[PDB]
RNA sequence: AGGGGAGUGAAAUAGAACCUGAAACCGUAUGCGUACAAGCAGUGGGAGCCUACUUGUUAGGUGACUGCGUACCUUUUGUAU
RNA sequence: GGGGCUCAAACCACACACCGAAGCUGCGGGUGUCACGGUGACGCGGUAGAGGAGCGUUCUGUAAGCCUGUGAAGGUG
């Protein structure tokens, strides 16, 4: 049993009791939520591919935490040209646990 | 009001030297060497996150021909059938069941097929 | 839920038997480099060698088009001055009838230490027999 | 003539990899076992259970 | 146990002392005391004075049998030097640095 | 000469070249890598091995292999030069 | 550019497909200006140079305060 969904512009296969990060949504800790998108639900030998998204399928998720990714440095250097500039980078991202994949 | 420079100096000093950790030979261990490798290394790491979306889709991409050529189509034709039909599912996804779920891959080639295409 | 990649230790080769009985040199010189790479496997990753073994059986009966049998041309220069050697499609054959298949495979294959690596998988004869009869290599069709 | 680089830590220890010392064949007097060089008269005066110079 | 002997200000450069603990390194020190009677270099003269000196040690402050006994531990630092100025042609002054280097011999019977 | 103990001291790695004791530079120990491999030495990807504990969607150390990639300042119409 | 290429992997026409940028779209953030009462809109490569806003160091007041041998400054993770 896994499925694949469509969340923040990204697909990303998925399977029951999963934690995966997605980009940040404006949901509360502890809220559930659900994915209509869904693309392609596969259960054993039994594969229903989605003409575009698969009809009545549904994934549902929690959201488990909130947070953002590790620092990344952004350096803008020209040279012998008397420039350079500096910047940082956090990504907020939602961390979410997928409950149950409805086929 | 004189100003003595030691200790801030020293403490600058010391945050690019600990950037520089690894580096071979004086580039991690002389300011003025260290300074410009710590400069170098920044300016590829912003260059490399556009590269790294690159490097992705072309490896998907080829891994996409290598399952679909087992099944009898090329990749340009596939996505042609793929567009035609309804699918949208992205090439990291379909790389993935290429290599993992065979059976997956299998119907999805077959469904592009029936599109004529 | 990021890339698959394969592993060195746990990738699955075969052993392949090929007949060069009427092939263009370069036509099938690009289906055996093909197959070296792991080009035709989707567990392909750019920095392990996924590829098969090619035997390659009647290396002398391969052929060329046009006038290339007379006029194609082999240089190598030997590191002294004026040292630059020559020979052609014609007397190659006769001499060493097996590096004219692996000159032409090697040119189309990565120029690296993993290059040389698939280079080490391609097994050249002049015969009609090969040495390999405990691999059991499978037929290949061009 | 004279460089144009400084060499390097590691450059020069390569160039020292040859520098190292061997010993020496020393050997015991079955008589008084006392070390001394390989065919040389030992420290005492002795050699092959003979009395030599004696100091 | 691992008892110390210690030479600090020995007359001679570190590059040059250091070729002579490198043979008697891990040595038991009943065969590196003979090693460096019979070696031809002048700081192996001066290292089996301090070697002898920590065997010394082990049997006086410790109590121990210097036929159990063997050199684990063995390394040369670098002291101050002298400076002095050798005269060159044509009034050019050069300078001379005289080294030297602190040793240091531990030896343990386990 | 210099040290190992013993003593004095709150503290001798406060021992007289004596408060603190940074960096360049030189060593010893342990872990991983390195003897078919070509270039500003990094970075995108990435196996394996070692350590720690939450025994692996974890943290730390190494980095086989691979894609890209000719230092900085000044002066110039223009510099890897 | 090399390997190699001859009813081409050349050339001349036509057709359909695909790959391909930091361009465009999607998703998530930050900022400038203008309008309205936080929303809308379009902007945000840059040398000489002009304009705006900040961090840190030493000393003086706040301070006959507050912290500190149950450990200050400094050094090193
Ligand atoms: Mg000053
Ligand atoms: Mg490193
Ligand atoms: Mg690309
Ligand atoms: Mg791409
Ligand atoms: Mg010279
Ligand atoms: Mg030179
Ligand atoms: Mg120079
Ligand atoms: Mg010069
Ligand atoms: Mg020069
Ligand atoms: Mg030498
Ligand atoms: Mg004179
Ligand atoms: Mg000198
Ligand atoms: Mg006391
Ligand atoms: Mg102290
Ligand atoms: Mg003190
Ligand atoms: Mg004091
Ligand atoms: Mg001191
Ligand atoms: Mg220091
Ligand atoms: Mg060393
Ligand atoms: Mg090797
Ligand atoms: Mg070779
Ligand atoms: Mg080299
Ligand atoms: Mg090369
Ligand atoms: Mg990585
Ligand atoms: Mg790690
Ligand atoms: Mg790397
Ligand atoms: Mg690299
Ligand atoms: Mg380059
Ligand atoms: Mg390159
Ligand atoms: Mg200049
Ligand atoms: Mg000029
Ligand atoms: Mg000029
Ligand atoms: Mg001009
Ligand atoms: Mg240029
Ligand atoms: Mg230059
Ligand atoms: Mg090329
Ligand atoms: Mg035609
Ligand atoms: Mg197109
Ligand atoms: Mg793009
Ligand atoms: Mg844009
Ligand atoms: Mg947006
Ligand atoms: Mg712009
Ligand atoms: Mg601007
Ligand atoms: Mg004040
Ligand atoms: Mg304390
Ligand atoms: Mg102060």
């Amino acid at each position: 049993m896994y499925a694949v969904i469509v969340t923040g512009g990204k697909q990303h296969k998925v399977t029951e009791g999963e934690f995966l990060k997605v980009e940040k949504l404006d949901v509360a800790t502890g809220e559930a939520i659900d994915f209509d998108r869904v693309l392609l639900v596969a259960n054993g030998e039994d594969v229903k591919i989605g003409l575009p998204v698969v009809e009545g399928a549904k994934v549902t998720a929690e959201v488990v935490s909130h947070g953002r990714h590790d620092k990344v440095r952004i350096i803008k250097f020209r040279r012998r040209k008397h420039h350079m500039k500096r910047q940082g980078h956090r990504q907020w991202f939602t961390e979410i646990k997928i409950t149950g994949i409805q086929a | 009001a004189r100003v003595k420079r030691g200790v801030i100096a020293r403490r600058r000093h010391k945050k690019i030297l600990k950037l520089a950790k690894g580096y071979y030979g004086a580039r991690s261990r002389v300011f003025r060497v260290a300074k410009q490798a710590v400069i170098k290394a920044g300016q590829y790491a912003y260059r490399d996150r556009r590269q790294r979306k690159r490097q992705f889709r072309a490896l998907w991409i080829a891994r996409i021909n290598a399952g679909a050529r087992q099944n009898g189509l090329s990749y340009s034709r596939l996505i042609a059938g793929l567009k035609k039909a309804a699918i949208e599912i992205d090439r990291k996804v379909l790389a993935d069941l290429a290599v993992n779920e065979k059976a997956a891959f299998t119907a999805i080639v077959e469904k592009a097929k029936a599109s004529l295409a | 839920m990021k890339t698959y990649t394969a592993k060195p230790e746990t990738v699955q080769r075969d052993w392949f038997v090929v007949d060069a009985a009427g092939q263009t040199l370069g036509r099938l010189a690009t289906e055996i480099a093909r197959r070296l790479r792991g080009k035709h496997k989707p567990e392909y990753t750019p920095h392990v060698d996924t590829g098969d073994y090619i035997v390659v059986i009647n290396a002398e009966q391969v052929r060329v088009t046009g006038a290339k049998t007379t006029d194609k041309m082999y240089y190598h220069h030997s590191g002294f001055p004026g040292g630059i050697k020559s020979i052609n499609f014609e007397k190659l054959i006769a001499k060493a009838p097996e590096r004219v298949i692996e000159t032409a495979v090697k040119g189309m294959l990565p120029k690296n230490p993993l290059g040389r690596d698939m280079y080490r998988k391609l097994k050249v004869y002049k015969g009609a027999s090969h040495p390999h009869t405990a691999q059991q290599p499978q037929e290949l069709k061009i | 003539a004279v460089q144009q680089n400084k060499k390097s830590r590691s450059a020069r220890d390569m160039r020292r990899s040859h520098d190292a010392l061997e010993s020496n064949a020393l050997s015991v007097e079955k008589s008084t076992g006392e070390v001394h060089l390989r065919h040389h008269v030992s420290p005492d005066g002795f050699y092959r259970g003979r009395k030599v110079v004696d100091k | 146990m691992e008892v110390a002997a210690k030479l600090s200000g020995a007359r001679i450069s570190a590059q040059k002392a250091r070729l002579v603990a490198d043979q008697i390194r891990g040595k038991k020190v009943g065969e590196a005391l003979n090693l460096l009677a019979f070696s031809s270099k002048k700081a192996a003269e001066i290292m089996k004075k301090v070697l002898e000196s920590a065997v010394a040690n082990a049997e006086h402050n410790e109590g121990a049998d210097v036929d159990d006994l063997k050199v684990s531990t063995v390394f040369v630092n670098e002291g101050r030097s002298l400076k002095r100025i050798m005269p060159r042609a044509k009034g050019r002054a050069d300078r001379i640095v005289k080294r030297s280097c602190h040793i240091t011999v531990k030896v343990a019977d386990k």
